């Protein structure tokens, strides 16, 4: 197969081909060196004068008179099948866990196609998480992307491994045959530390959560490059088990800051003049681009369901990252240090929370038939709850009633108790039992948001 | 037509060679895959094109090949209960070709060249023809479609097809210039299709629901905004004006949208019923449908598609409602272009073309005579959305600039169950003055004077629940009392509209006439007895409250004689009343 040893030009992340008129635009390509070490990078350019490789790792070694560049694919594919459970890749998805490399079915583009609007289909069935918080206030519903906003210091991975370890599929509760029904994670960690990376593992393994994923595991050491490839290589796996294997799988993506941290990296060294707040200019349609391989499908029994994880900057939602993430997802659940100093875990207080596909996923054959107006209520109680703590706030306490008083003693034990859950693997129905003690605190005629029958069923 | 290749591929960008005598803006095919593109600059012997979509993989030295024309749709028999992309492709069709994802280089039709329509020639030989003119007609569905001499083409009838069963590409009517004329013609979106004359907003868009018709009304080929967002029913309100307005045709263009955001309308409007007819409102609908990773160029046509299109039925003589639905998301592709053009970033995030766009398109918009002689409208709705909740987005500014109303929705007045959640202290109407006439022509007399008095009343009672926040309800003088209980009244048997109800669903100016002067009937009468001693608790008593409660509720037809009997009893019950 073709050499290319017409090397111009090396600098930064680029090196440039002569007489390379032969590669292909976005062309994977292999570089070796005087030494005789190999080195991977991509075509970002092609012209008859020559070609702009983009080199995946340091440039150290590299010289215009013993390099020479050659074809190793015209695409960025990936070898997939459905072997893939139990095992733990890297950014560009090679074999980390000792075990031997893998027999693949297919070899996908990994940048994956768009979905065809016409042939989704409303998001419908429930996944209970274990957490009550969301399970009965912001229900994560199958198709759905719905991302968890933390904070630097904040424990997502922890969460992240819980909803890993304690998620499932409710066929018991909808009726359905189990058979078309298997469920899988894939775990895709970004720019994470050797420390994390020991607890991720750990996690999975601890209780055999291992079994049913697929760890696309990325270290903050890496070559930056596989942080833009992580995501795509596990959505890619998803999609496949999902839509040609009937799977019901859910993506975590931890961390997305790591991430778009990496996608601008990758364009202060391509050039390109940064956008708002100075990352890229086409973050939102990048971004579009990995949230937006999720769903559910006409014709098919399987779902991919993400939940990005990122790290506010300085808390600020307004940050690029969060918002243009924001318009892009369903949704969110918020990470609130006010609940992790009270020594709350996980600390995901509801009212700046919302899962915006919830009110499709909870009901009748989907849940129990109280659910969608208990979650309101539940709601609606809060929020009454806790406009009132700001009424008798900073100034003089006591300042309070006797009803106002007992929508007040909800709002504490609704955090001690049903936030504050710890490790707790809670169904859906325990989630809705301690519910339905924490609302009878009020009396009958106060639960307004529900049908006055659910009440007397619950609620005595 | 021009033949070059590929000398540079970097992104969605090419730089084609040989390419001579190639056009600003014309059409490309890039590549062996014939991927679309369009020629932003003409550089010695070679264009730039920018590729509408993904190009990796193509090679130096492939075709490229200009289709001499710029970016157009296609407009004839075939769009309506249609579901295209932004840039005039069906998905239906893609899907079936295709499957589940989109593939690349896809060629499929905006209008079915396959399908047969029954021509009613209206012209004969020797006949003269204009642009705009009526050839003949072709049912779709329940409309009487109209095929139209392109703008721009004229001269006599040479031949006709008769009478009988044909497709689009067939040359329904010939010149004695050689001209063959089909059932449709091709038209460049960013260009306005020519009207004869751009007519006043003197007349009324009803759209159904009181507080719009009544207090911020839109004109005739009005524009207006509303800022959808999440927690106030968007979807709902927007449904409705859909099934519920005096227009013959709705295109609904939205790109740039989550994917089931979409999708949800891809599902929903199959499901509407028209009131006109009895079946499906998707039969006299266009959707134009686009998705956050669906091609950048898609994202941004999309609005531009859609109102050539709305154009288009405006052209045959209907009245067209177009609601864009997000336009702050229109607004994100027109970002990002500019960015892709390598532009550099102008001041606030946005590309300062950003207004003059919003206008090319939003000003397209007008209630016109037809180049045919009728009359035909385009009243656009756009909806500005950002979860940000800020009014400030340039995008809002620059909309609001130009709309002539906005309908605030707010998820706060949802919460409190009151619906459609539209705010009439945010909310305003450009066009209310000039529609007096009308209104006093058509409604009543005393049309202005009666919805003043209500906003008058609204304010008012806006007001007190401030003045009643800061010192009780006890320091409220008599008066106050009734006020504030009216405003109530007018809340909740009169701004709020059950969008689900068979009969309240929709409201006409009439009626909207009578459920406001029974109000101000029984305010006055009201005012009259507190300061005569009565007791205001015995007022909120009167049974008569629930005659005008369960006005809303009343048939339209069994309504005059309903507000006639019961204002006859404001005063029997209010005069029983010593």
């Amino acid at each position: 197969k073709k050499e290319y040893t017409g090397i111009t030009y090396i600098s930064g992340p680029l090196l440039f081909v002569e007489n390379a008129k032969d590669l292909a635009y976005g062309a994977i390509v292999d570089i070796k060196d005087g030494t005789g070490r190999v080195r991977g990078g991509q075509v970002i350019e092609v012209s008859e004068e020559y070609a702009v490789i983009q080199v995946f790792e340091e440039t150290t070694g590299l010289d215009l008179a013993t390099t020479s560049v050659s074809l190793v694919e015209d695409v960025a594919r990936l070898g997939v099948s459905k072997e893939m459970l139990g095992r733990r890749f890297n950014g560009i998805g090679k074999p980390i866990d000792g075990l031997p490399p893998i027999t693949p079915e297919k070899r996908l583009p990994i940048t994956g196609l768009p979905l065809n609007p016409v042939a989704r289909r409303k998001p419908e069935q429930f996944i209970q998480t274990g957490i009550s918080t969301i399970d009965v206030m912001n229900t994560l519903v199958r198709g759905q992307k719905l991302p968890i906003f933390s904070g630097s210091g904040l424990p997502a991975n922890e969460i992240a491994a819980q909803i890993a370890r304690q998620a499932t599929v409710r066929p018991d509760l909808s009726g359905e045959g189990e058979k078309e029904e298997p469920f899988a994670v894939v775990f895709a960690a970004m720019g994470i530390t050797q420390r994390e990376l020991s607890y991720f593992i750990q996690e999975f393994e601890r209780t055999g959560a291992l079994s049913r994923s697929v760890l696309f595991l990325n270290k903050a050491d890496d070559p930056t490059i596989e942080r833009i490839l992580t995501p795509r290589m596990a959505l890619t796996v998803a999609e496949y088990l999902a839509f040609e294997h009937d799977y019901h799988v859910l993506v975590i993506l931890t961390d997305m800051t790591n991430y778009s941290e990496a996608l601008r990296e990758i364009g202060a060294a391509r050039e390109e003049i940064p956008g708002r707040r100075g990352y890229p200019g086409y973050m939102y349609t990048d971004l579009a681009t990995i949230y937006e391989r999720a769903g559910v499908v006409e014709g098919k029994k399987g779902s991919v369901t993400q939940i990005p994880i990122l790290s506010m900057p300085d808390d600020d939602r307004t940050h690029p990252i969060p918002d243009l993430t924001g318009y892009i997802t369903e949704g969110q659940i918020q990470l609130s240090r006010e609940l992790h100093r009270k020594g709350i875990y996980p600390p995901i207080d509801p009212l700046p929370s919302l899962s915006r596909l919830m009110n499709n996923g909870v009901g009748k054959g989907k849940t129990r038939e109280d659910h969608k107006q208990v979650s309101d209520q539940l709601y609606s109680a809060y929020a009454n709850g806790v406009d009132i703590r700001k009424l008798v706030a900073i100034i003089g306490e006591d300042a309070l009633t006797e009803n106002d008083r007992r929508y007040l003693q909800f709002a504490d034990a609704f955090e001690r108790f049903f936030i504050n859950q710890g490790q707790q693997n809670r169904s859906i129905e325990e989630s809705l039992q301690i519910a339905w003690a924490l609302l009878s605190m009020l009396p009958q005629g106060e639960l307004k948001r529900i049908s006055k029958d659910h009440i007397g069923k619950y609620y005595g | 037509m021009i033949q070059g290749v590929i000398q540079k591929i970097a992104g969605p960008a090419v730089i084609a060679k040989g390419m001579l005598g190639a056009r600003m803006y014309d059409i490309s095919k890039v590549g062996e895959e014939g991927l679309v593109g369009e020629i932003i600059r003409l550089d010695g012997d070679t264009a730039f094109v920018q590729v509408y979509e993904d190009t990796s993989g193509l090679k130096v030295g492939e075709p490229v090949v200009s289709t001499g024309l710029p970016l157009a749709v296609e407009l004839g028999p075939g769009m309506l209960n249609g579901i295209y992309d932004g840039i005039q492709r069906p998905l239906e069709r893609i899907r079936e070709k295709t499957g589940i994802y989109i593939t690349r280089g896809v060629v499929v039709h905006a209008l079915d060249r396959e399908k047969k329509w029954a021509w009613t020639p209206m012209v004969k030989p020797g006949d003269e023809v204009r642009g705009g003119m009526v050839l003949g007609t072709v049912p779709e569905f329940g409309f009487t479609h109209k095929i139209l001499v392109p703008p721009d083409v004229r001269g006599r009838v040479k031949e006709v097809k008769p009478a009988g069963e044909y497709t689009v590409e067939e040359p329904v009517v010939v010149l004695e210039d050689g001209t063959e004329l089909k059932m449709y013609h091709t038209w460049p979106v960013r260009r306005a299709r020519p009207v004869q004359r751009k007519l006043d907003p003197n007349t009324p868009f009803l759209t159904g629901m009181r507080i719009l018709d009544v207090l911020f009304p839109v004109a005739m080929g009005g524009t207006a905004a509303i800022p959808g967002p999440f927690g106030s029913g968007k979807s709902v309100t927007q449904q409705s004006l859909a099934k519920w307005s005096n227009a013959d045709v709705v295109v609904y263009v939205g790109s740039g949208e989550r994917g089931n955001e979409m999708t949800d309308v891809l599902v929903e409007f199959p499901e509407l019923t028209d009131p006109k007819t009895g079946g499906p409102l998707m039969h006299r609908t266009v959707l134009i449908a686009n998705t956050s990773n669906m091609p950048v160029a898609a994202r941004e046509a999309s609005i531009y598609v859609g109102v050539t299109i709305a154009e288009y039925f405006r052209d045959q003589g209907f009245s067209v409602a177009l609601m864009a639905d997000s336009t702050s998301r229109w607004a994100e592709a027109l970002r990002e272009i500019s960015s892709r053009l390598e532009e550099m970033p102008a001041e606030e995030g946005y590309p300062p073309y950003l207004a003059a766009r919003l206008a090319a398109f939003y000003e397209r918009a007008g209630k016109v005579i037809t180049l045919g002689g009728e009359e035909g409208a385009v009243t656009i709705v756009g909806a500005v959305s950002p979860p940000g909740g800020d009014m400030s987005e340039p995008v809002t500014q620059s909309t609001l600039r130009i709309v002539g109303a906005f309908w605030r929705l707010d998820a706060s007045l949802a919460f409190r169950r009151h619906f459609p959640a539209i705010n009439w202290n945010g909310s305003y109407s450009l066009f209310t003055s000039a529609l007096d006439p009308w209104y006093r022509e058509n409604v009543a007399e005393d049309y202005p004077e009666l919805r003043d008095a209500i906003s008058e009343l609204l304010q008012r009672e806006a007001g007190l629940q401030e003045i009643v926040q800061l010192v009780g309800p006890d320091a409220l003088q008599d008066a106050e009392r009734l006020v504030i209980e009216v405003g109530r009244i007018i809340r909740e048997d009169f701004l709020q509209q059950n969008a689900y109800h068979e009969v309240d669903a929709y409201s006409s100016m009439k009626k909207a006439y009578g459920i406001m002067k029974m109000i101000l009937a029984f305010y006055k009468e009201a005012e009259a007895a507190i300061k005569r001693g009565v007791s205001i608790d015995e007022i909120l008593q009167l049974p008569v409250l629930e005659r005008i409660g369960r006005a809303r509720y009343v048939s339209e037809e069994e309504f005059p004689a309903y507000f006639e009997e019961a204002m006859k009893e404001i005063q029997g019950a209010f005069k029983a009343l010593a």
